[PDB]
């Protein structure tokens, strides 16, 4: 399984970082469409799990922070356990 | 406070 989907481009920052392109949204996107898995609430995943999507980054500077991918946001709480968190 | 941004890839061309 090499091929992107049908009208799908892959690209590099200057960075060497590899992204995604959407013509059939006219969108760019982080997360390869390939690798894409089944959603899961936040809640429902284990302690060092997370949840497709998100990314863990452990920032010199800023710290540790999470980001969501499919939402573009970024929170300093891990969003597993901030979701057992709310709702125990 | 908060995080760094959300960094996004470049934009569609």
């Amino acid at each position: 399984s090499d091929p992107l989907p049908d009208n799908w481009e892959m690209a590099y920052t200057e960075k060497g970082e590899v992204y995604f392109i959407d013509h059939n949204t006219k969108t760019t996107s982080w997360l390869d469409p390939r690798l894409a898995k089944k959603a899961k609430p936040p809640e429902e995943c284990k302690e060092n799990e997370l949840p497709y999507g998100w990314e863990k980054i452990d920032d010199p500077i800023y710290g540790t922070y999470y980001v969501d991918h499919i939402n573009r946001r970024t929170q300093f709480e891990n969003p597993v356990l901030e979701a057992k968190r709310k709702l125990q | 406070d908060r995080p760094p941004p959300y960094v996004a890839p470049p934009s569609y061309e």
